[PDB]
């Protein structure tokens, strides 16, 4: 039939790594603000729409309206970033409130676990994921680790969501 | 775009209702700070969802002066809102 699109938002706080996990998805590499890739995942050709957080002078109520509207959400946290992790919850609520559905794809990742300097344990982001019934994703934009999986396992919430 | 009419609308000696009106953009929160006017005392921190307008503020001193500061934390935008803020004694 037709190219199955996938419309995925990435959400987060400022600076735990939203733009560097979709730079390397799109470009493999670490170091504009929304992509397309074609990719196949557990053997189906899909098209991923990645709208990335903009920054405010990029500001357009048209793209506002559109991200309302996205098919999944990836929640990004930073594990050495305390305030990023105790505010998922009011992305969760308000994405949950402006898709006006109780069932949205989400997937909680936990960025740069590459770095030593940690403040969020896994657990405590383990329980969070598993009182939303919800993927946890551990993710290093610097050593790739994790990201593809993120990425996929949103696509594969959103396959489950559809049918 | 920035929230606006940040006023307080209830007060008791010791807490506030402050209230301000959403701006067009999709907020996740709103961070809120309130302190002694001119430092004397730390401020304190808060965040509220972003599907509320009004905050409450409780445990203050008769006749301080108090700070209230708002910033809105956009959804899908980095950063936040510039901070709006007012003043009020209460007593
Ligand atoms: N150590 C480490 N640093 C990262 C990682 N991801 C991003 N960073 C760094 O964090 C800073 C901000 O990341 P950025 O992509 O702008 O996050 P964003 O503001 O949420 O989009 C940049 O200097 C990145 O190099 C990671 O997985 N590990
Ligand atoms: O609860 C506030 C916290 O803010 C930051 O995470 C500080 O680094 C931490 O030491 C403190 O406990
Ligand atoms: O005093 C202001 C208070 O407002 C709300 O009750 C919040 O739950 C609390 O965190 C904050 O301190
Ligand atoms: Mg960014």
């Amino acid at each position: 039939g037709s190219m199955t699109e996938y419309k995925l938002v990435v959400v987060g706080a400022d600076g735990v790594g939203k733009s560097a996990l979709t730079i390397q998805l799109i470009q493999n590499h670490f170091v504009e603000d929304s992509y397309r890739k074609q990719v196949v995942i557990d053997g189906e050709t899909s098209l991923l729409d990645i709208l990335d957080t903009a920054g405010q002078e990029e500001y357009s109520a048209m793209r506002d309206q559109y991200m309302r509207t996205g098919e999944g959400f990836l929640l990004v946290f930073a594990i050495n970033n305390t305030k990023s992790f105790e505010d998922i919850h009011h992305y969760r609520e308000q994405i949950k409130r402006v898709k006006d559905s109780e069932d949205v794809p989400m997937v909680l990742v936990g960025n740069k676990s590459d770095l030593p300097s940690r403040t969020v344990d896994t657990k405590q982001a383990q329980d969070l994921a598993r009182s939303y019934g919800i993927p946890f994703i551990e993710t290093s934009a610097k050593t790739r680790q994790g990201v593809d999986d993120a990425f996929y396992t949103l696509v594969r919430e959103i396959r489950k969501h559809k049918e | 775009s920035v929230p606006t009419k940040l006023e307080v609308v209830a007060a008791t000696p010791t807490s506030l209702l402050v209230s301000w009106d959403a701006p067009a953009v999709t907020v996740v929160f709103y961070d809120i700070t309130y302190g002694e006017t001119g430092g004397n005392s730390p401020v304190q921190e808060f965040t509220v969802p972003g599907s509320k307008s009004t905050a409450t503020i409780s445990g203050l001193s008769p006749g301080v002066d108090y700070t209230i500061t708002v910033y809105a934390k956009y959804l899908f935008w980095s950063g936040y809102s510039s901070p709006i803020s007012i003043n009020y004694r209460t007593e």
